[PDB]
RNA sequence: AAGGGAUAACCGCUGAAAGCAUCUAAGCGGGAAGCCCGCCCCAAGAUGAGGCCUCCCACGGCGUCAAGCCGGUAAGGACCC
RNA sequence: UGGCACCUCGAUGUCGGCUCGUCGCAUCCUGGGGCUGAAGAAGGUCCCAAGGGUUGGGCUGUUCGCCCAUUAAAGCGGCACGCGAGCUGGGUUCAGAACGUCGUGAGACAGUUCGGUCUCUAUCCGCCACGGGCGCAGGAGGCUUGAGGGGGGCUCUUCCU
């Protein structure tokens, strides 16, 4: 699941552990990587959570 | 001389010189010469 | 202290040097020569003297200001014909007797030596004593003395060898 | 049983330039090609891992004194045989053993990445024979 | 490099000025050529010989079907003499010249399943002395714990000849134009009937 | 072996750091029965299974279709002496 | 040579020799070079270099060691002080017997001598060679490049200069 996620987020702009770290400060934790088939099966609400977590590094 | 661990400058125009990584020391006389080894 | 590059170049007769992005080609009256720079120190090619100038000061900022340099000033005089170089020789029956360029000399051994000079080294003799080595670059001529060199090695407790200028600083007799 | 099916489809093409890029550092991002990182629907048992041409094999570029000095390792099982070969010497003929050796070194061992050595070649061109249609990618 | 087919038909010796020679009579006969290689299709650029004449009926006809050069297809090996170039028709002796050395490689006798003593020209135990079956055995063969297992290239029992055999240096006696014969310096690898191919010998 | 390249010890050329000097920090050389070339055979089971020449080839029936459902047969191969 | 006693007492055969090798260099020679109290040759020492060689004998069971004739040299070591599912049994570590010594004696001695059973069939790995099946994305007859691997990688004397 590590690998899906980190996989999955990359090409956003950021890494698996610049990805958890607004998940873990900004109360969102949703995904918790069991939440990976949104990663792989329809990722356009997935981008919405990396909207979501990128805006949450400060 | 020749080849020793420790290195001296006997009659002092000795020049010491770092060459190839190991140390040399050379004299106009070359039975003073000595490497580093 | 004085890094050589503090004090300019000035030559009259005053060769071409252009830019040549990486490198500095040299052409003269004579012969066109080849200097390799470090790409990160600038040498500048204004009126009259070349200029040189380097970054910051680390272990290689302050010697190749210096090769950079100096290895021009070869190249200065080096166009104009500005080295002699003699290899003066010792014996008592060696002489080197000169057949077009590959100058052949008798040192003693049973064939007499074929020297074969390489692209652009004028071997000039003059006596059959002493002979001197021309040309324009002076690594090709000092090179090509070295050659010349790796035939005999002198100071073996007697004559019969060469010394660049002449020089028997050689040892003591054995009796 | 959840649904994490990987679904294999087509395998791509990616071409890889080595004009000025080092060793090492260049076959990093060739193993996690030739493993498949770049593609999030992963699992590691299935070979998704796609075709990459690397291209320009010569001037590879190596830092510090490491060539003349990294000398290879070829075993003969006769007695005696441990054929030395410099860095220097392997840039000089051969340089395609350099970066397949490079990525034999990186991907897995059994018979998964013995396959993903199938799918990875080199070329010192630069002209490769695989002609569909080329992207390249940095 | 010059080189030809040839095959073995006996040896003798003849006489010179003062010295004998011991000579090879070797039949190397008119070699038809067959095809040619190029540097833009194959590269190493060789030419394909074949030397002994055969009747058009035991052919099977991938064999059969050369083009106009050699229609008469011939019997042995079509061996290939390594940068050789001839003008296109065949080979004649007249190539080579009295006083030249000639690299011969054949192809050696076959001992069989060969003993160890006869291949490799070891000692054995002595045949007195309390010696109980060592008579021709090769004996130790390893060492204990530390390696283990016998090294590679052991030297041991096995096929003996029948291998491609390259003897070197040989010195061209006499050339017989009418039958195109050739009279090498002894030494040739193969038996009575063995095909070789004759090389130009470097040593520069 | 004769010959070529890179070399160990060693001998150097130019040259700053260190206005001098210096085989070295940039470079260029010479330099061994040592290393790789070169000689000979083993060798495409080098699955990385290479390359070239030549001979033959659509149905003669039908699927999960050009045999990956089968019977003879072209080039050839095999059995027997 | 030792110290330890950690696998081995339902046992891992002990010295030496013959055959067969392989590896390290801290090199005996051959190949280069510096110094020398190196005039030349022959030398001494040190640095690189293990590619190849390192004899034929007498003595003792000997490794070692001492002598004869040579060579340029008769190197030091490891691989269970290499090698007994290869061999030898001369010594030691069996029963017989004797000598010197100790012990009242039976017997004993890392003191000496003669003699004294050395175990036909290779299951797997390895190795030397030769095969069958299949593959080499149509089927065969040939030719052949070489990714790679081993062999050989010696050396002396005489003469001209
Ligand atoms: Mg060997
Ligand atoms: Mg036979
Ligand atoms: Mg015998
Ligand atoms: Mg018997
Ligand atoms: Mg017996
Ligand atoms: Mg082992
Ligand atoms: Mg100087
Ligand atoms: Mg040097
Ligand atoms: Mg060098
Ligand atoms: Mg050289
Ligand atoms: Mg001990
Ligand atoms: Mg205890
Ligand atoms: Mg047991
Ligand atoms: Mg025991
Ligand atoms: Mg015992
Ligand atoms: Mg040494
Ligand atoms: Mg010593
Ligand atoms: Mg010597
Ligand atoms: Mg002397
Ligand atoms: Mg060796
Ligand atoms: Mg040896
Ligand atoms: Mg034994
Ligand atoms: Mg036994
Ligand atoms: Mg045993
Ligand atoms: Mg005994
Ligand atoms: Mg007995
Ligand atoms: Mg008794
Ligand atoms: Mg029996
Ligand atoms: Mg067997
Ligand atoms: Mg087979
Ligand atoms: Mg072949
Ligand atoms: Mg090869
Ligand atoms: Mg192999
Ligand atoms: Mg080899
Ligand atoms: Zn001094």
């Amino acid at each position: 699941w590590i690998v899906r996620i980190n996989a999955a987020c990359r090409q956003h702009g950021l890494n698996y552990s610049t990805f958890i770290h607004g998940l873990k400060k900004a109360g969102i934790e949703v995904d918790r990587k069991n939440l990976a088939d949104l990663a792989v099966r329809e990722p356009q609400v997935f981008a919405e959570l990396v909207e979501r977590a990128k805006a949450a590094q400060g | 001389m020749k080849v020793r661990a420790s290195v001296k400058r006997i009659c002092d125009k000795c020049k010491v010189i770092r060459r190839h990584g190991r140390v040399y020391v050379i004299c106009e006389n070359p039975k003073h010469k000595q490497r580093q080894g | 202290m004085s890094r050589i590059g503090r004090l300019p170049i000035p030559v009259p007769k005053g060769v071409s040097v252009e830019v040549a992005p990486g490198r500095v080609k040299v052409k003269g009256p004579k012969g066109e020569l080849e200097v390799p720079v470090s790409p990160e120190m600038r040498v500048v090619v204004e009126e009259g003297v070349v200029r040189v100038e380097r970054p910051s000061d680390e272990r290689r900022h302050k010697s190749l200001h210096g090769l950079t340099r100096t290895l021009i000033a070869n190249a200065v005089k080096g166009v104009s014909e500005g080295y002699s170089k003699e290899l003066l020789i010792k014996g008592i029956g060696y002489r080197a007797r000169l057949v077009g360029r590959a100058l052949e000399l008798t040192v003693g051994f049973s064939h007499p030596v074929v020297v074969e000079p390489p692209e652009g080294i004028t071997f000039e003799v003059p006596e059959p004593t002493r002979v001197r080595v021309s040309g324009i670059d002076k690594q090709k001529v000092g090179q090509v003395a070295a050659n010349i060199r790796a035939i005999r090695k002198p100071s073996a407790y007697h004559e019969k060898g060469i010394y660049y200028a002449g020089e028997p600083v050689r040892l003591k007799p054995g009796k | 049983m959840k649904t994490y099916v990987p679904k294999q489809v087509e395998p791509r093409w990616v071409l890889i330039d080595a004009e000025g890029k080092t060793l090492g550092r260049l076959a990093t991002k060739i193993a996690t090609l030739l493993r498949g990182k770049h593609r999030p629907d992963w699992t590691p048992n299935v070979a998704m891992g796609d075709f990459v041409v690397v291209v320009n094999a010569d001037k590879i570029r190596v830092t510090g004194k490491k060539l003349e000095q990294k000398i290879y390792t070829r075993y003969s099982g006769y007695p005696g045989g441990l054929k030395k070969i410099p860095l220097e010497k392997m840039l000089a003929t051969h340089p395609e053993r350099v970066l397949e050796h490079a990525v034999k070194g990186m991907l897995p061992k059994g018979p998964l990445g013995r396959r993903l050595f199938k799918r990875l070649k080199v070329y010192a061109g630069p002209d490769h024979p695989h002609q569909a249609q080329r992207p390249e990618k940095l | 490099m010059k080189g030809i087919l040839g095959v073995k038909v006996g040896m003798t010796r003849i006489f010179r000025d003062d010295r004998a020679v011991p000579v090879t009579v070797i039949l190397a006969g008119p070699c038809p050529v067959v095809q040619r290689r190029t540097p833009e299709k194959d590269g190493y650029t060789a030419v394909q010989l074949g030397f002994l004449p055969q009747n058009p009926k035991r052919v099977n006809r991938p064999l059969k079907g050369h083009f106009a050069k050699a229609g008469v297809e011939p019997v042995r090996i079509l061996r290939e003499i390594r940068d050789f170039n001839p003008e296109g028709d065949t080979v004649t002796v007249e190539i080579f010249k009295p006083g030249e050395r000639v690299d011969v490689t054949g192809t050696s006798k076959g001992r069989g399943f060969a003993g160890v003593m006869k291949r490799w020209n070891f000692a054995g135990g002595p045949d007195s002395h309390g010696a109980h079956k060592i008579h021709r055995h090769p004996g130790s063969i390893g060492n204990r714990k530390t390696p283990g297992r016998v090294y590679k290239g052991k030297k041991m029992a096995g096929h003996y000849g029948a291998e491609r055999v390259t003897v070197m240096n040989l010195e061209v006696v006499d050339v017989i134009p009418e039958e195109n014969l050739l009279l090498v310096k002894g030494a040739v690898p193969g038996p009575n009937g063995g095909l070789v191919i004759v090389r130009e010998t470097k040593k520069a």
